[PDB]
């Protein structure tokens, strides 16, 4: 406990001295070398990128089983892994799907064994679409949609104010198998800047943990788990906030010295631009500080 | 085109 309080004071003083600003600006936004993203840049894939300047690296892009319409099995999504005290935290960071990439998104969900989706954007912001509505609406008369080989059913939904929890069912039409998928949408991110309500975002992170609780069925606590799927509009800024926040809170578990810029450097090696603004980075500090205060 |  005193170890946590000391780490909390250290976090606060880094914020007080402005050192949080300095350390953020010296973290490179993209790989210095081997960051060509050549597959993402192919002309045939341009329609599959929401933003032409946010792309996955070739070595870590999520590869779909190729189809005739999608020869390279390309989707704008990156595998992210960071080990904390022997436990590998696995994530897939992807853009908000477009109308033409909903089939790819659900194929990705199926092939990667994904059971949890963390959507950290509203569907429209500022009069612009940020994510296609790739999952159906609630209501017995229209709660199903088919995207290629996948029929998706919205089964229930709860609204917790800063976020909503939707239960989905996904069916592989070729073979008939079904899987349940949880969809956790943070709806309170402001149009400009970063949220002032830390508690709401902390309760969202807590709900992600609660859904991991719902879906864990392996007796072995060291047994591997499918990655959490995290997406925003570009899949980098608010997406990085969720991933860095979860990893950093997990670092608080053991006696491992906290090194937030080190962890963010490793994340950016795996997907460019994660935690995309200065206020998002300071927000992570504030979340960790509020977390330690509530311990 | 560009995320900003």
């Amino acid at each position: 406990r005193a170890t946590n309080d000391e780490r909390c004071k250290i976090l606060e003083q880094r914020l007080e001295q402005g050192m949080v600003f300095t350390e953020y600006e010296r973290i490179l936004k993209k790989r210095l070398v081997d960051g060509e993203c050549s597959t993402a840049r192919l002309p045939e894939n341009a329609e599959r990128n929401r933003f032409q300047d946010v792309l996955p690296y070739d070595d870590v892009r999520v590869e779909l089983v190729p189809t005739k319409e999608n020869n390279t099995g390309y989707i704008n999504a990156s595998h992210i892994k960071v080990s904390v005290s022997g436990i590998e935290w696995d994530y897939i960071a992807t853009q908000g799907p477009l109308q033409n990439t909903c089939q790819d998104f659900w194929q990705m969900v199926w092939e990667q064994g994904i059971a949890i989706i963390a959507m950290v954007t509203a569907e429209e912001e500022g009069g612009r679409e940020k994510s296609f509505r790739y999952w159906p609406r609630l209501g017995s008369r229209h709660n199903t949609v088919t995207y290629g080989r996948f029929k998706i059913t919205t089964r229930f939904r709860t609204d917790s104010g800063c976020y909503a929890t939707t239960g989905l069912k996904m069916k592989h039409l070729l073979t008939g198998q079904e899987r349940t998928v949880w969809h956790l949408q943070y709806t309170d991110w402001p149009e400009h800047g970063c949220p002032e309500d830390l508690k709401g975002f902390l309760s969202y992170l807590e709900e992600i943990q609660s859904v991991r609780r719902h879906t864990n069925s392996t007796s072995d606590p060291q047994s591997p788990n499918p990655p959490l799927l995290v997406h925003s509009s570009a899949g980098v800024g608010r997406t990085g906030v969720v991933i860095l926040s979860e990893i950093m809170i997990a670092c608080l578990e053991h006696n491992e010295v906290l090194d937030i810029p080190r962890v963010l450097d490793m994340l950016r090696q795996q997907r460019m631009m994660l935690v995309q603004t200065l206020c998002q980075y300071t927000f992570v500090y504030r979340v960790l500080i509020q977390f330690l205060k509530s311990s | 085109p560009q995320y900003q």
